[PDB]
């Protein structure tokens, strides 16, 4: 009667945006990233490759509710680097080490399979 | 250069009342320069200490050999040099209580100084004369490292 | 006996007065004898409600239900204002009472 | 550029199994690819059912669900489908979907096990899983009784239902020794050593690592019959870079828009 | 009333293997010799065999309305 | 009975009873994804409790974070002993059953229910009556 | 209304290909009642067919 359907944990309604940056003012250098209709699966990868970095103060994410599709990253860098920049820069990390990967396992399958 | 206490310690007892957790153990050290009794909950799991171990325990307002204070806030990003550099175990707490055998006719010979490094808990007692350095709810940093 | 050591003030020591308070706070706790004699009637006072409490609560029993935590926000005020308790005060006891 | 290095060393690969470690990368890394192993891979599965005739001993509802779990060989066809919300079709095609049939009555005096085998699809490359070991049964029907439906099967992945779940098993783990204590044993001599465990039977964990961190990842994917077992993990690589990628394309509209 | 398609732990195929299962317990052999012939390793999908009740045989003795 | 008629509970006093245990040690990402669930974080990491060999903060340094304003509170735990308190190590708890919070930090203890529960003179109490019902609403969330 | 109590499809938007029965229409949005759900949905008319 209540139940949401099943599209709702991974598809983008009308007028809805998939994410969205708001510098908090608690701290300098420090922003929120507030991912729609994602889960743990982009925001514990995204958290542990800007934990990679040396110029990444804090880096954290959240989901305020299980039964809600949202992803919170709070981002804090260093003065000299900004949480955008640090964000870009792991994902194109996280797309490189992905594709590496992709390629070694085709390379190891047809290894294992040729013999 | 912000150091309270100084002195080189050797353990006398490891857990004497036994082992009420599994990684965390208290020592109880007794010294040689100042004839000081020390008693400190220690991390055991990445800092293993044996009995018998002697080891230089450094007590310091701060970090940094310049004398600046800092704000108690974790800095990873820091590049001047600090003064953990020279050790392998440093911890950082708040001393809790400064007691002592004064009474309302006599002024304190002996001084305790307990230091909470967020919830190990160190009681470091002797001479007053040098647990001058300690004053409640001062934040400190120990400083050991062994000695061969 | 015990009341009498804890709650009377001991202007008459004047070396064991040195440590609890400033100088300046134990030169007219000794000479002004007006301050003194403010003092003991505040100890006759306290034996007054001593003797009061004696007869409330005539088994002993010193757990009352009281608005205000007296001793939390003691407490409070020693360490809003980083009350050093190795040092002399300089609240002087006229002040208090 | 702090990206990870990893490598991978397949152990054992079978129709229905992919045994590999992947080492030098993060907990987090594996622990994402493990979760689109279930939940991010896309398969194909029957999503639409009409009945024109249902004299079985199950109700309708009953018969669709039973149709929506037989799993159907989407090797090299889910990748080259849209899904049904995105295709330009009013309501089905092949750009989409899959459409089978099933028109079954029993006229034998003996039950007629109405199964996967029954089920008959225009589409030559998606089929019943076991039609390419018995059939899955979905029904029995007695004399007199008929099925008689119509399907089309759309593509999904296992965040929407579960019977867009290419895996039966995914074993994975990591640090079989406890060189980390990531758990902690209360009696560490009464419990059973792992598979990739690489202690001598006189010791029961490792000694303590205090510098370690989790490195290499021990997966056994297990295939209901969709996909082929590596197809499974190349699909998911691939989708986990994809989302990554419309992430920062979003991302990168999100900056300049600011 | 009929064996789940899916084991419900994991989503192994467990509906093509009652009737292999019921003869394989006809050919003498034990439920758990039976269950390892089968490729039911986990035993998530060793119980979907062994508590399967198949009430569908006892619904298919009443005469169809048709 | 002027006492708080909600307190912690189940899990997250089996929790925190487990969490305020000496020997716990987060490494940084799990402080940073602890701090994630903290409203009323200032947003700065504390210093650790353990700089060197690793950095770990201990749950002490984390609950004190939790703990609002300056809160000043003495409790025991349920296993303190009878004879402790006139032992030599009244204040320094060989089994951590002394909790002692002062200028809102956990400075000492194991947190139980007759610390964080209904019980009067509690934690949630006198961040009741030192800080209000907004803050103390906060208190529990953050907790929780 | 001329749409009320006729079968209809959605077509469009991510509820395409379920069929329901519009119990109310108006000239923007259809209440349609899902056959294969236990939900009665809201979708525009543009979305919908009639079967
Ligand atoms: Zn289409
Ligand atoms: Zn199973």
């Amino acid at each position: 009667m209540n139940a949401p359907p099943a599209f709702e944990s991974f598809l983008l309604f009308e007028g809805e945006k998939k994410i969205t940056i708001n510098k908090d003012t608690k701290v300098p250098n420090a922003c929120l990233f507030t991912i729609n209709k994602e889960d743990h699966t982009l925001g514990n990868i995204i958290k542990s490759q800007l934990l990679k970095d040396p110029q990444v103060l804090f880096a954290g994410y959240k989901v305020p509710h299980p039964l809600e599709h949202k992803i919170i990253i709070r981002v804090q860098t260093t003065p000299d680097y900004s949480p955008q920049e640090a964000f870009t820069n792991a994902i194109t990390d996280l797309i490189s080490e992905l594709s590496l990967l992709e390629e070694r396992f085709r390379v190891a399958i047809k290894d294992k399979q040729e013999g | 250069a912000g150091i309270l206490f100084e002195d080189i310690f050797d353990v006398k007892d490891i857990d004497p009342e036994g082992k009420k957790f599994d990684r965390v153990s208290r020592l109880h050290c007794e010294s040689e320069s100042f004839k000081m009794d020390l008693i400190l909950d220690v991390n055991i799991q990445i800092y293993p200490v044996d009995l018998g171990d002697k080891f230089r325990l450094v007590i310091a307002s701060t970090l940094y050999e310049d004398g600046t204070l800092d704000d108690g806030e974790y800095n990873p990003t820091d590049d001047r040099p600090s003064r953990a550099d020279q050790f392998e175990y440093v911890m950082y707490g708040k001393v809790y209580r400064i007691e002592g055998d004064e009474t309302s006719t006599e002024a304190a010979t002996r001084l305790s100084a307990y230091v909470s490094y967020g919830g190990l808990l160190m009681r470091l007692q002797g001479d007053a004369n040098n647990l001058h350095g300690f004053e409640v709810d001062s934040r400190v940093y120990l400083l050991m490292k062994k000695l061969a | 006996k015990a009341f009498e050591k804890k709650f009377r003030f001991d202007y008459t020591n004047e070396r064991a007065l040195r440590r609890t308070l400033q100088e300046d706070l134990v030169k007219d706790v000794l000479s002004n004898a007006h301050i003194q004699n403010e003092l003991e009637r505040e100890f006759e006072r306290m034996r007054e409600d001593r003797e009061v409490l004696r007869v409330i609560f005539p088994t002993g029993d010193s757990k009352v239900v009281l608005p205000c935590n007296l001793l939390r926000m003691i407490w409070n005020a020693q360490k809003i204002f980083h009350i050093n308790p190795r040092l002399p005060s300089d609240l002087h006891p006229i002040k208090v009472v | 550029p702090y990206a990870n290095q990893p490598t991978v060393r397949i152990t054992e690969l079978t129709d229905e199994n992919v045994k590999f470690i992947i080492e030098n990368t993060d907990l987090a890394v594996a622990n994402s690819i493990r979760r689109v192993f279930i939940a991010e891979v896309p398969i194909i599965a029957i999503d639409w059912v009409q009945i024109d005739a249902n004299s079985s001993v199950l109700h309708d509802e009953f018969i669709a669900h039973r149709l929506g779990l037989i799993p159907l060989t989407s090797d090299d066809i889910v990748d080259k489908l849209q899904y049904s919300r995105d295709c330009t079709c009013e309501e089905f095609c092949p750009e989409c979907s899959v459409e089978f049939t099933l028109d079954v009555r029993c006229n034998e005096d003996q039950t007629r096990h109405v199964t996967s085998r029954d089920l008959i699809s225009n589409s030559p490359r998606v089929i019943p899983v076991t039609s390419r070991q018995d059939d899955i049964l979905i029904v029995k029907l007695r004399k007199g009784q008929e099925l008689r439906l119509r399907a089309y099967a759309k593509k999904g992945f296992g965040k929407e239902h579960a019977k867009w779940n290419p895996t039966a098993g995914v074993a994975f783990e990591y640090d079989p020794d406890n060189a980390l204590r990531h758990t902690v044993y209360p009696k560490p001599e009464e419990w059973p050593k792992s598979e990739y465990s690489e202690l001598d039977e006189d010791e029961s964990q490792a000694p303590y690592d205090p510098n370690g961190k989790p490195e290499r990842f021990y997966y056994n994917v297990e295939s209901c019959g969709s996909l082929r077992p590596e197809t499974i993990v190349l699909s998911a690589l691939s989708g986990l870079k994809k989302k990554l990628s419309d992430l920062q394309t979003q991302l990168s509209h999100e900056i300049q828009s600011d | 009333m009929i064996i789940p398609v899916r084991c419900f732990t994991c989503g192994k195929i467990v509906g093509n293997k009652w009737e292999a299962y019921l003869g394989l317990l006809q050919a003498e052999y034990t439920e758990g010799d039976a269950l390892d012939a089968l490729g039911l390793k986990r035993y998530c999908c060793r119980r979907m065999l062994l508590a399967h009740v198949d009430l569908i045989e006892k619904l298919l003795n009443y005469a169809p309305l048709e | 009975s002027n006492r708080p008629v909600m307190g912690i509970v189940q899990d997250t006093l089996t929790a925190v009873r487990k969490f305020t245990k000496r020997d716990v040690f987060l490494e940084r990402g799990e402080v940073m994804n602890l701090l994630m669930f903290l409203s009323t974080w200032d947003g700065k990491v504390p210093q650790p409790a353990i700089l060197k060999p690793r950095p770990l903060w201990t749950g002490k340094q984390i609950f004190s974070l939790i703990i609002p304003g300056h809160i000043n509170c003495i409790r025991t735990h349920s296993t303190h002993p009878d004879d402790e308190d006139s032992g030599p190590y009244k204040h320094i708890s060989p089994g951590d059953t002394k909790v002692v919070v002062e200028n809102g930090e956990l400075i000492m203890g194991i947190l139980c229910k007759k610390s964080l529960g209904t019980s009067a003179g509690s934690l949630v109490h006198i961040s009741y009556l030192e800080m209000g019902h907004d803050i103390t609403r906060l208190f529990y969330s953050n907790i929780q | 209304n001329e749409l009320i109590g006729q079968t209809v499809r959605i077509s469009q938007g991510p509820y395409k290909g379920y069929i329901g029965v519009v119990k109310d229409a108006t000239e923007s949005t259809a209440r349609v009642e899902l056959h294969s759900t236990c939900q009665t949905i809201s979708v525009d008319r543009q979305r919908l067919t009639t079967v």
